[PDB]
């Protein structure tokens, strides 16, 4: 696994994919922090995310452990900060990368998938009364990631 | 010759007297790093329950796994992290956000 952390690490300073960033925390090459601009296609737009990402053991041959620190309303991340994304569990493949998974996020936050939710409530508002749902999703943005 | 492109298994290219594996669906893999995949999706199958399958491209994949592991596994140096002048100040801005998120109650604490 530490060969191919650093040969990703290399990468992403040389090349990251557009508005994210990652690099470890501390000494600890199995333990990285990310961000995320707010994508400018979403309604957390002007924000700054910051992210955890842990690697197991057995990496690139089981996915890496990924959630959200900052708080942000969406019906597939919850007040937990995790997230339900596919290539993060039945979808991943050690062809992947962390630059893949964060280009997958960006898109997650720009378009949602309502019918596979975390949270409940926030499903039946982005449903029933999207006005609604941008409105306070920007309104989180604005007090938490700004 | 020698293939031209990286292993996206490992992220090294090929060099002098390496040993590596063309597939049929047309890339190139080290014979020690497919080996290892193939091994990881056989286990994933078996508690679920072929369907192991090309890393790039999902094309159900036919191989000999004790052929693949026999190869000599490439000596590659680490690739050293050395963080330039402009990384380390974009690490220090960083830190400033941080620090205002976590006084507006902004940062889930899982403790
Ligand atoms: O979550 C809250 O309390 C808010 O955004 O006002
Ligand atoms: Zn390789
Ligand atoms: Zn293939």
């Amino acid at each position: 696994a530490l060969k191919r952390i650093h040969k990703e690490l290399n990468d992403l300073a040389r090349d990251p994919p557009a508005q994210c960033s990652a690099g470890p925390v501390g000494d600890d090459m199995f333990h990285w922090q990310a961000t995320i601009m707010g994508p400018n296609d979403s309604p957390y737009q002007g924000g700054v995310f910051f992210l955890t990402i842990h690697f197991p053991t057995d990496y690139p041959f089981k996915p890496p452990k990924v959630a959200f620190t900052t708080r942000i309303y969406h019906p597939n991340i919850n007040s937990n900060g995790s997230i339900c994304l596919d290539i993060l569990r039945s979808q991943w493949s050690p062809a992947l990368t962390i630059s893949k998974v964060l280009l997958s996020i960006c898109s997650l936050l720009c378009d949602p998938n309502p019918d596979d939710p975390l949270v409940p409530e926030i499903a039946r508002i982005y449903k029933t009364d999207r006005e609604k749902y941008n409105r306070i999703a920007r309104e989180w943005t604005q007090k938490y990631a700004m | 010759n020698i293939p031209h492109g990286q292993c996206v298994i490992c992220l090294y290219g090929f060099q002098e007297k390496e040993a590596f594996t063309k597939t049929p669906c047309y890339h190139y893999f080290h014979c020690h790093c497919l080996a290892r995949a193939i091994q990881h999706m056989e286990q994933e199958l078996k508690a679920q329950g072929v369907g192991v399958q090309c890393p790039v491209c999902r094309e159900p994949l036919v191989y000999d796994l004790a052929s693949l592991k026999a190869a000599p596994e490439p000596q590659q140096p680490m690739e050293l992290y050395q963080p330039s002048a402009e990384s380390l100040r974009q690490q220090e801005e960083r830190k400033r956000l941080y620090q205002r998120q976590q006084e507006r109650g902004g940062i889930i604490d899982l403790e």
